[PDB]
């Protein structure tokens, strides 16, 4: 499905906020693609499960909350820390008596940094289609 | 001496977090571990493991447990009063081994911990589930005799004050004289058998918990 | 088999004649059958076992002669039939090893006898000899409160303390109305040594036999 920008604010770098334009393919553990940008350089990462899906199978997969954890992890909440140099996005999960890690998003970078920005401009167009003109219709 | 098992013994017979019939699982978490005596009155479990040995014992009993060892002490210490240790749990009094796991499936990452109660040696079985049970039987009968000396004239006073002045007007609530010797046969075989529902020693915990607090020394 | 042992409630408990430590033993008055249990408060051996695990030590003193296994069970309980219906035995809790420190004398001539029992199997120690063991507490667990609170609802017609006089009941043996809460803290101060050392068992046995003939007959 189309790469939709889910803007996220890093606790390490809240000034230039990131944009987890995550094109999740029907799941977050058996095939998904995340294109992360800070609005300046686009780490369009056609990511696979060879980098995150093992996070499930290596660190006590219990029986409480995982889908919601990763779902809220792709929006603006944990210590979102995307490494600009390594194109790798990580954050720490906090809860009772133990603070696990959740995401090891190694979000690759394409040569075009304006891809997510131009997509965000198509987004300014439809978001722009979000109040007054079809206000005028209805 | 031996404040861990002594605290276990002085800990009232308490209901551990269970989803089935209540067992004699009076957990007493100490500052240096715990002595856990779980009993269904069909088998004896004596989990007297300190907070240090239990950490390595979980590595050989728990299927997958990678948790901080320091956090284990804090996780256990809240169960000093047998009310909560982590939702609720359930002792497994189905076979020779008892399990305290509640299983769901969401691939999540909460904090989960379980108690693994090993088999108790016959010496411990005697010292915790026959000798103490005999002790509470003696205590209950000592409670019963001072009642019996108080059960022969007080139960007749109501009948003595029944018609002697202010004759009864509510005849629907009349009662018969009561005595300990009469109760030995007037109720044991007439109405008791219909209400005699015992099972595998189930009637133990509803009246031997508040009393079991006064065994602090032994 | 079950028809033979279902009648076990024919008679109340019989006290072990040691007069030193409160030990509970059962007596079975039935032809072609017996039920002996040793409860020395250190290792309670339940003799209701099989011939598999016992057959490795019980044949270390026989070379070319054999005796029936039922001979011993149909001996002790048979000799007690025409005797009951200074007998002092000693069994300290410290000596875990099976070298009995017994100073018993009955007829002058010593007779070799001891608590000949191996390790108690977990299945047979609690799954079949506790339901009749809890029956003695059934006359308590379901009736301690029935005797305690009975002074309360029987005081309704005794509420004439204003319209007929101003005097109490007797005020000569008058103690507190013995209830559940009366015996809670009472165990702390006076019954604490009883929990420490049970005593001899005389208040523990004869004091429950009057409540045991029909406790769970039906």
């Amino acid at each position: 499905m189309e790469r939709k920008i889910s803007r996220i604010h890093l606790v390490s770098e809240p000034s230039i906020t990131h944009f987890l334009q995550v094109s999740w393919e029907k799941t977050l553990e058996s095939g998904f693609v995340i294109t992360l940008t800070d609005g300046h350089s686009a780490w369009t990462g056609t990511v696979s499960e060879s980098e995150i899906s093992q996070e499930a199978d290596d660190m006590a997969m219990e029986k409480g909350k995982y889908v919601g954890e990763l779902r809220k992890a792709l929006l603006s909440v944990y210590t979102f820390n995307f490494s600009k140099e390594s194109c790798y996005f990580f954050f720490e999960k906090n809860l009772k008596d133990v603070s696990f890690r959740l995401g090891s998003f190694n979000l690759e970078k394409v040569e075009n940094p304006a891809e997510v920005i131009r997509e965000l401009i198509c987004y300014c167009l439809d978001t722009i289609a979000e109040n007054q003109a079809k206000n005028e219709h209805l | 001496m031996e404040e861990l098992e002594q605290g276990l013994l002085m800990q009232p017979w308490a209901w551990l977090q269970l989803a089935e019939n209540s067992l004699l699982a009076k957990v007493f978490i100490t500052k240096q571990g715990y002595a856990l005596l779980v009993s269904d009155l069909q088998q004896v479990w004596h989990e007297q493991v300190d907070t240090s040995v239990v950490s390595q014992r979980a590595k050989e009993l728990n299927k997958r447990l990678t948790a901080p060892p320091a956090a284990f002490l804090c996780h256990l210490d809240n169960l000093l009063r047998p009310l909560l240790k982590d939702a609720t749990f359930s002792c497994d009094c189905v076979a020779d081994a008892l399990i305290l796991r509640v299983r769901s499936e969401l691939s999540g990452l909460p904090f989960y911990w379980n108690f693994h109660c090993m088999l108790a040696s016959p010496s411990l079985v005697s010292q915790h589930l026959i000798r103490p049970l005999m002790g509470m039987s003696l205590a209950l009968q000592c409670q019963v005799r001072e009642l019996a000396t108080l059960l022969h004239m007080k139960d007749l006073e109501i009948q003595d004050y029944q018609e002697s002045g202010a004759t009864l007007i509510r005849d629907r609530l009349k009662t018969e004289p009561f005595e300990e010797n009469s109760f030995l046969e007037q109720f044991m075989i007439e109405k008791l058998p219909e209400a005699c529902s015992i099972g595998d020693g189930k009637p133990f915990v509803m009246n031997l918990q508040d009393l079991y607090m006064a065994v602090t020394t032994q």
